[PDB]
RNA sequence: UACGGUGCUGAAGCAACAAAUGCCCUGCUUCCAGGAAAAGCCUCUAAGCAUCAGGUAACAUCAAAUCGUACCCCAAACCG
RNA sequence: CGAAGGUGUGCUGUGAGGCAUGCUGGAGGUAUCAGAAGUGCGAAUGCUGACAUAAGUAACGAUAAAGCGGGUGAAAAGCCCGCUCGCCGGAAGACCAAGGGUUCCUGUCCAACGUUAAUCGGGGCAGGGUGAGUCGACCCCUAAGGCGAGGCCGAAAGGCGUAGUCGAUGGGAAACAGGUUAAUAUUCCUGUACUUGGUGUUACUGCGAAGGGGGGACGGAGAAGGCUAUGUUGGCCGGGCG
RNA sequence: UAAGGUGAUAUGAACCGUUAUAACCGGCGAUUUCCGAAUGGGGAAACCCAGUGUGUUUCGACACACUAUCAUUAACUGAAUCCAUAGGUUAAUGAGGCGAACCGGGGGAACUGAAACAUCUAAGUACCCCGAGGAAAAGAAAUCAACCGAGAUUCCCCCAGUAGCGGCGAGCGAACGGGGAGCAGCCCAGAGCCUGAAUCAGUGUGUGUGUUAGUGGAAGCGUCUGGAAAGGCGCGCGAUACAGGGUGACAGCCCCGUACACAAAAAUGCACAUGCUGUGAGCUCGAUGAGUAGGGCGGGACACGUGGUAUCCUGUCUGAAUAUGGGGGGACCAUCCUCCAAGGCUAAAUACUCCUGACUGACCGAUAGUGAACCAGUACCGUGAGGGAAAGGCGAAAAGAAC
């Protein structure tokens, strides 16, 4: 019962980047989701003699919370609540205000 | 133990106070007497760890009697 | 950070008798 | 200069063990106040 | 009849070391880990099945582990037990 | 696959069993000592398959 | 010779004397203070078994498991 | 567009105090009127932590002793190699038990540890290292002593103790020499041996115990004889004549 | 339940799963090494060494199970002497140990107070030992009262620091009676008549509800400051949901929740209905607890210390009546009143919290609060019993500083 998936569209609603669409890339235990394209580090990224010898400047994506995030109704171009409700037995998404389904 | 095996009788504390009124610890110990009473159910002797009012009480009440008791509270003679 | 715990006996005083 | 401890693991089990505590029931009742206590070292051993 | 995967179960992995090496080149002898039990027995039986192979005889030892220091933590490494298995002149592995 | 040999009599069961063990057991083992189990995960599927077979065998044999 | 060592080869290898607190000796000779126990071992029988079992000798084969094994140990590693 | 706290300044009240504001600080604070107190610290040879003092002072732990060259290194009186000097040599040498529990060996590191420096170490990190029919333990037997079926005794707990069962500081079967690893060997390798059991075969035979006997099985001191370990000398072999 | 997962310090590697047999949570099962009552014997706990009975590739050697003691019962055997008994073997059932307090019983201090100190107090306290339960103990009048009456026990508030006891010192200190909590009475010592005759206990089925996983769960945007708003300003919306927590500063409307309405395949608690098994109504007549009551000596409990000291209990020595009889009514006697001991069972009102859930705090906020907010009863100290610390905080996010 998670209202923020492994693929879904949402807008930020609080930050620097308040407003800024993207697609979730994945959810964390710890109540936080990463979505690329907004949320971007620069994480110096010390070098190794590994395989891999990135070094440099990696621009990482920073996890928030999932309060932050709404999903986006795609239709109505603005953030709106979702909740659940059973169809023929099968526990589904939908949104408010006009409520259809996903 | 210092227990009779008829009437139960157990040592038992107690104060012994002196002539100025001084308590000291004592314990009074039964008149246990080890005897041996014939029964006439089995024709042979019992011995018993008993004192001089169990030894009376046997006297009253048949011996059987007292052995079946004994036997009922389940101490081995 | 403990303490001292053995503390040995004071030396005799001189007798002042 | 012999000091008092003169270390022997014979004796200190014979006298300090698990088998001699629970043989009498006063060194019982030690190992019962050192569980309740929540002593990792129950008692001295190898 | 349990035997069977009693044998499957006494070796648990090969050393490797050039004492190791040096001792297989030169005695033709092969040192590998075992359980913790691990009986001269069992070790000579498993080795006859599984590596199909003749040992002339096998002689255990059984290391005790270190105390190593991590963090600020103290800590012991688990006891093992490893086989010098002799092989005859003929050898496979 | 859990009930695939729940169906299974004892003697086969108990052969399969034995196969787990023989192969794909000890050879893993070797394996990863030696250095060249690339992929790990073998070993903790064949692990959990020998105990899947072995409660069948005690839940099927005897009671 | 990674110059730490490695590999190869290899003569003579006897006699005399001295000599223990060590061995013969759990001996021997003396003295009073009179100097462990049990098993392994050897031997004789009871019950019972004696066409058996069991024992003896010889040969062959197999087994001998398990744990300790580093290092210090009159000391920088044990007790202070 | 900056709370508590911290640090200054300026005002104000008879005093404990209050007010305003600069800097720091970063998110809590609280009027007024009441209520409740772990309600106010300078002392108790007070308790805990931190930091001074003496003071860069005493000391640097056996008066067996060091010197020089070379090497590694950022750096060498202290480490490694070499040449000398000195010390122990019934020990300050070499092997064990007890007790420690990886302090062993190799690579690497020098913050802390080492009463100095440190490339070094019994220091940090990683890897390696302990091979037994014969050694020891375990095992068979038992001493002192412990525990103790029943039992005897004791307010309870429990005490004593028989049959038993434990308990080596004792008794009981068997391996030596040589070589090898950076680190183990009487354990590994080579050579040559030995002991106790199980099974089978062959030839004979009466076997058979918690039972009997023998043996195991024993003190102190002293003396002599016969030997060995071991040492010295000669011969022999190899080298040298400086 | 599910699109995410493979516990944490703690990234990675290699993988699983995404419409359902990934993971996670609950019920019921399986597995459950060795030590430990330890139970095959022994033992320096986590080790050593056996017997017996069942099944098996090289005799080789393995696997499984059993084998402690005590108590009761049964069977089979069996001494000193025929019988017999003790004893021995076997089988079945139970017990054993641990655990914070509360509960009952068996033992039982001293310090201290009295301004000393011995009777006394402290105190039947600390402590030791035994036993049992979820409560235990106590308990259906041989009781009180007063010649009016009350009708088991336990607990709370009065009576009441009263009457009394007391080196009449220090101190101890009731009862009667009154007001409440909670209420329940029965059986054996015996025969007959009538016979599941009620009430219970042990087990099934069905009903209701609870517990062990859970599900849905309303309603906000725009601007200003700012690193970021949940804040300021403006206009809205829900509320049987502004209890709480989190979210880049303070959120009824961002998230988790709360109010509220629902859900259990399976396993269980409680309350009912309905079956089985076992023990058992009712009526008549009779009986109605002997080494006991009581007494002498010595102690204890009773508020009551031997005092004029009733009452109960006991070590010791004695010893009735039995209902026309006996006990008590505070020395004792008489008259009256009241009750029927020496055989038992009994729920509730009360006591406690090792443990689980929910909620609360004019309680603490890291020298406080548990000794321990950080893998603390740890490091460390001691032969041992035992003692026993110090140590919390980057930021919203490691973005933890490439070069």
């Amino acid at each position: 019962a998670a209202k923020i998936r492994r693929d879904d569209e949402v807008i930020v609603l609080t930050g620097k980047d308040k407003g800024k669409r993207g697609k979730v890339k994945n959810v964390l235990s710890s109540g936080k989701v990463i979505v690329e394209g907004i949320n971007l580090v620069k994480k110096h990224q010390k070098p190794v003699p590994a395989l891999n010898q990135p070094g440099g400047i990696v621009e990482k994506e920073a996890a928030i919370q999932v309060s932050n995030v709404a999903i986006f109704n795609a239709a109505t171009g603005k953030a709106d609540r979702v909740g659940f409700r059973f169809e023929d037995g099968k526990k589904v998404r939908f949104f408010k205000s006009n409520s259809e389904t996903i | 133990s210092r227990v009779c095996q008829v009437t139960g009788k157990r040592p038992v504390t107690g104060n012994n106070r002196s002539h100025a009124l001084n308590a000291t610890k004592r314990r009074f110990l039964p008149n246990l007497h080890s005897h041996r009473f014939w029964v006439e159910s089995e024709k042979r002797f019992v011995t018993l760890r008993v004192s001089a009012k169990g030894m009376r009480v046997i006297d009253k009440k048949g011996i059987d009697t007292v052995l079946a008791e004994l036997r009922a509270r389940g101490e081995k003679y | 950070n403990n303490r001292p715990v053995y503390i040995p006996r004071p030396r005799p005083p001189h007798p002042r008798l | 200069m012999k000091r008092t401890f003169q270390p022997s693991v014979l004796k200190r089990n014979r006298s300090h063990g698990f088998r001699a505590r629970m043989a009498t029931k006063n060194g019982r009742q030690v190992l019962a106040r050192r569980r309740a206590k929540g002593r990792a070292r129950l008692t001295v051993s190898k | 009849m349990i035997r069977e995967e009693r044998l499957l179960k006494v070796l648990r992995a090969p050393h490797v070391s050039e004492k190791a090496s040096t001792a297989m080149e030169k005695s033709n002898t092969i040192v590998l880990k075992v359980a913790k039990d691990a009986t001269k027995a069992e070790i000579k039986a498993a080795v006859q099945k599984l590596f199909e192979v003749e040992v002339e005889v096998v002689n255990t030892l059984v290391v005790k582990g270190k105390v190593k220091r991590h963090g600020q933590r103290i800590g012991r490494r688990s006891d093992w037990k490893k086989a010098y298995v002799t092989l005859k002149e003929g050898q496979n592995l | 696959m859990k009930a695939k040999e729940l169906r299974e009599k004892s003697v086969e069961e108990l052969n399969t069993e034995l196969l787990n063990l023989l192969r794909e057991q000890f050879n893993l083992r070797m394996q990863a000592a030696s250095g060249q189990l690339q992929q790990s995960h073998l070993l903790k599927q064949v692990r959990r398959d020998v105990a899947r077979v072995k409660t069948l065998l005690n839940e099927k044999a005897g009671a």
